[PDB]
């Protein structure tokens, strides 16, 4: 996103160019709430 | 009364800050160890509003072959620090024909002393060309497009010559490359970058007030010739009349 | 203070291939952060990019420049396009564009490799493009480009350890490096047992002989799914580093799901592979 | 002449009449200018300069003839006109 943004500002102006549109936007609520169960980045290959 | 002053805690604080990036005895001093250094844009940085008086000091002090050098440094200062264009254009009207006698009939020495004289030459047609328009005497650029197409080994030369023809022929683009590839089988993206550098710095400003610590005083009598003392900046020292 | 004055201040205005390169010191001037991104050939015409390997000499040979590592990256970007056979397509895919130009100048010379970005979407040209492809309106146009230097990415960083492993070392040892010793000819004697280093190394084969020879960029949306593979494996070798079993257990689950997902799509681009998704 | 066949011999030449041309204007006395832009014109490449050498001896027989109409109100064109007439933009200012 950002990366574009700054070259929205030189080759073009302040309004969106064409590929600003065309790159995703993941919606920032798609997580998997994981910490119903806490646990960690540890090697839990030890316990098995 | 009133005259030039300088703080010198301040020039190293300017030293810090500068270096982390990358009587008239003492200007006598300052100009050749400035002179015959290579970085010239951080000495600027320090010594902003004295610097008119070295340039004055290297039109006079020539040393009967410093001149190369004295256009080379010139030339590199011009596009940071617009105010030498006076001294600089009075100086070529006595010196030009020094630089002539080396381009014609070359030296059968070291290609330098040809190539800072060409590259300061393309900065003073780059900077502005209706000033710098008299001082080329383009048939021996041409004579020595000639010799060194003829002969080998020099590929920097002649990409100088000829683009210091571009801009003095008004050429445009194509002309451009297809004339470069009828003489050959680069530069402008740099001196921009030297540029924007230097304005990466911040503005230096006077103290106008004799401060409680270190500093340089430079009085009206110790003004050279050709730039003028005054209550503020220095100013150049342009013009014939001139009767008291 | 970084607050320049940009090049364009000091650059002549009247020429071309010094305002190209404005734009890039611009643009890398501009972010705050490193653009790991290539949006630099988003900017430079296909016609001289082979202007990039004395641009970054001329970024090392002299001292300004203070940024000399991604005119580097850039470069190698561009040397692993034309490993590919890929700007052959994409000169051959604006031809008509050239066309437009030569008929509305009284006179031009139809060249051979056109003044043109290497977007295919900057433009207005896109409908004299656009007579197949419709995609072109569609993100595996930019996708196309940002998954090209993912695998770039990973290229330079897997065989730096298949380097390390063949110089490999009991200090300076790590789990995805006992994973490469079990690729690699030189193995050392512990724990055999990981053969992955192959399995996340076959994939970059796959992609890069299929996106050589695909010829088509009209497919079913194929680079979009060439990409969240790319952040899968990605995420897979981060977590091979060290001891962890159990998460490669939800790496052949994905590559399933990704493939049971293009395979719900359509997308014709299923033969290459799975068998190694199932090794 | 600098994109196909050099031709140093009258390229010299060429530059060194530009210069003559660039850096001074010309007054009566022409003579010299008439001397060196036929010691130029060894090279033939244009019919155009044909034109221009009748401009000059033109100039020449009117360069004698000046002292019997030393006193003549002449219309000359303006700056519209030898735009209009060369070829070459207009940007006109206010029009206040």
């Amino acid at each position: 996103m950002k990366s574009w943004r700054n070259v929205r500002k030189v080759i073009s102006g302040d309004e969106e160019i064409f590929t600003e549109k065309l790159i995703n936007t993941i919606s920032d609520d798609d997580a998997p709430q994981s910490p119903r169960v806490y646990r960690t980045g540890m090697s839990i290959d030890s316990l098995f | 009364q009133d005259r030039i002053l300088l703080d010198l805690d301040v020039v190293n604080q300017r030293l810090i800050l500068f270096n982390s990036a990358f009587t008239s005895e003492n200007l006598d001093n300052l100009a050749g160890t400035i002179l015959h250094s290579r970085s010239i844009t951080g000495h600027v940085f320090l010594y902003k509003h004295i610097f008119l008086e070295i340039v004055a000091r290297w039109i006079k002090d020539s040393k009967k072959k410093d001149y190369v050098l004295v256009i080379e440094k010139l030339a590199s200062i011009i596009t940071i620090f617009p105010v030498a264009m006076p001294l600089i254009e009075d100086y070529l009207d006595k010196e030009n024909d020094h630089f002539i006698t080396i381009l014609q009939n070359p030296s059968t020495q070291k290609d330098s002393d040809m190539f800072k004289i060409l590259l300061a030459y393309y900065r003073l047609l780059y900077h502005n060309k209706e000033v710098f328009a008299r001082f080329i005497q383009p048939d021996i650029l041409y004579q020595l497009v000639d010799l060194l197409t003829k002969e080998q080994e020099n590929q920097v030369v002649i990409f100088l010559a000829l683009k210091v023809l571009s801009l003095y022929l008004d050429m445009g683009e194509k002309t451009l490359n297809d004339m470069l590839d009828t003489y050959i089988k680069f530069l402008e993206l740099n001196e921009a970058k030297r540029c924007a550098n230097f304005s990466k710095l911040p503005s230096v400003p006077e103290c106008f007030t004799i401060e409680k610590k270190s500093s340089y005083f430079i009085i009206e009598p110790q003004d050279l010739t050709k730039v003028a003392s005054i209550c503020g900046v220095i100013v150049p020292k342009v013009h014939t009349h001139d009767k008291v | 203070p970084d607050m320049s004055i940009p090049l364009k201040h000091y650059v002549p205005s009247y020429l071309s291939r010094p305002c190209i390169f404005a734009q890039v010191h611009d643009i890398l001037l501009l972010s705050d952060e490193e653009p790991i991104e290539e949006s630099l050939a988003a900017v430079i015409p296909i016609s001289h990019l082979g202007e990039v390997g004395k641009w970054a000499n001329n970024v090392l040979n002299c001292t300004e420049y203070s940024e000399k590592k991604i005119a580097e990256r850039l470069y190698v970007f561009i040397t692993f396009l034309t490993d590919m056979g890929v700007l052959e397509k994409i000169n051959n895919l604006y031809k008509p564009a050239n066309l437009k130009f030569q008929k509305a100048l009284g006179l031009h010379d139809k060249q051979l490799t056109e003044e043109t970005v290497s977007l295919t979407l900057n433009e207005y040209v896109l409908p004299t493009v656009s007579k197949y492809s419709d995609k072109i309106k569609s993100p595996e146009s930019l996708y196309l480009l940002s998954s090209l230097r993912l695998l770039l990415n990973s290229l330079n960083a897997l065989k730096l350890i298949n380097e390390k492993s063949t110089h490999g070392k009991i200090d300076e040892l790590t789990y995805i490096e006992l994973s490469a010793a079990a690729f690699n000819g030189r193995h050392l004697k512990n724990i055999p047992r990981i053969p992955i280093f192959c399995i996340l190394y076959n994939i970059l084969t796959v992609m890069s002989e299929n996106l050589k020879t695909e010829s088509l960029f009209c497919g079913s949306n194929q680079y979009q799914y060439y990409w969240d593979l790319l952040v899968i494996v990605i995420a897979a070798l981060e977590t091979a580093v060290t001891k962890d079993e159990a998460r490669l257990r939800v790496y052949k689950e994905l590559i399933d799901s990704w493939i049971a997902s293009v395979k719900s799509k359509s997308d014709i681009e299923i033969t290459p592979f799975l068998n190694i998704n199932l090794e | 002449n600098m994109k196909l066949s050099p031709n140093a011999t009258a390229i010299m030449e060429g530059l060194n009449l530009l210069k003559y041309l660039l850096n001074n204007i010309v007054t009566p006395e022409k003579f010299q200018d008439f001397r060196n832009r036929f010691n130029r014109f060894f090279s033939h490449l244009e019919g155009h300069p044909l034109l221009k050498t009748m401009s000059m001896n033109i100039e020449k027989m009117t360069e004698i003839i000046t002292k019997e109409a030393s006193v003549k109100f002449e219309w000359f064109d303006g700056m519209l006109v030898k735009a209009v007439e060369k070829g070459h933009w207009l940007i006109l200012d206010n029009a206040n």
